């Protein structure tokens, strides 16, 4: 059910989806062993992804949280980077692309920083980097993120290192 | 996957050391979550 539309660099979508892309890289504290040593992408290519059923899966529970929530969902724009990339497009987020390790418990993890989502494109802590080159910092290999619609509701607030 | 705190739909990872990292959040429904946008990209080398 999935399709890929693919955004013009022209379109003003394209360009805001970049600038938050581009506008929130930092620096980590690695040094940047798990995502590579950069200030900023190229990017390739902006899709737009469509699928009725996972839409609808998404506002159906969305309405659900709203409701329990006086009538906010708390949504926000969150990048997601994972190798089940292209499982998440075609079959939705479940418990297969939760992070069971991660410092909150086993669940599906976004960042406000891409540069945090580009740490976990190759795996945990990178991996072994690309496919083909075994490198974290590899500046060849084409990598992907979703940038993702996610409903927060109520969240539990942690402070942490 | 974990339940959600009791009577929270997710959590907030605040960074408390690191003032320039931004926040991180967590969801234990994939439902919570749909895949607007599909990037791809490459790191740049600095300069
Ligand atoms: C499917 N897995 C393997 C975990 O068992 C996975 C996928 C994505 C992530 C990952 N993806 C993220 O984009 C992310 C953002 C902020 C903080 C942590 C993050 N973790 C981690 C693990
Ligand atoms: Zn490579």
């Amino acid at each position: 059910g999935t399709i890929l539309i693919d955004l013009s660099p022209d379109d003003k979508e394209f360009q805001s989806v970049e600038e938050e892309m581009q506008s929130t890289v930092r620096e980590h504290r690695d040094g940047g062993h798990a995502g590579g040593i950069f200030n900023r992408y190229n990017i390739l290519k902006i899709q737009k992804v469509c699928n009725k059923k996972l839409w609808e899966r998404y506002t159906h529970r969305r309405k659900e949280v709203s409701e329990e929530n006086h009538n906010h969902a708390n949504e926000r724009m969150l990048f997601h980077g994972s190798p089940f990339v292209n499982a998440i497009i075609h079959k939705g987020f479940d418990e297969r692309h939760a992070y069971i390790g991660g410092m909150f418990g086993a669940g599906i993890y976004f960042a406000e920083n891409s540069s945090k989502s580009n740490q976990y494109v190759y795996g945990i802590g990178g991996g072994t980097g690309c496919p083909v080159h075994k490198d974290r910092s590899c500046y060849i290999c084409h990598r992907q993120l979703l940038f993702c619609r996610v409903t927060l509701g109520k969240s539990f607030l942690q402070f942490s290192a | 996957m974990a339940h959600s705190p009791p009577g929270h739909h997710s959590v907030t990872g605040r960074p408390s050391v690191n003032g320039l990292a931004l926040a991180e959040y967590v969801i234990y429904r994939g439902e919570q979550a749909y895949p607007e946008y599909l990037i791809t990209y490459q790191i740049m080398r600095p300069e």
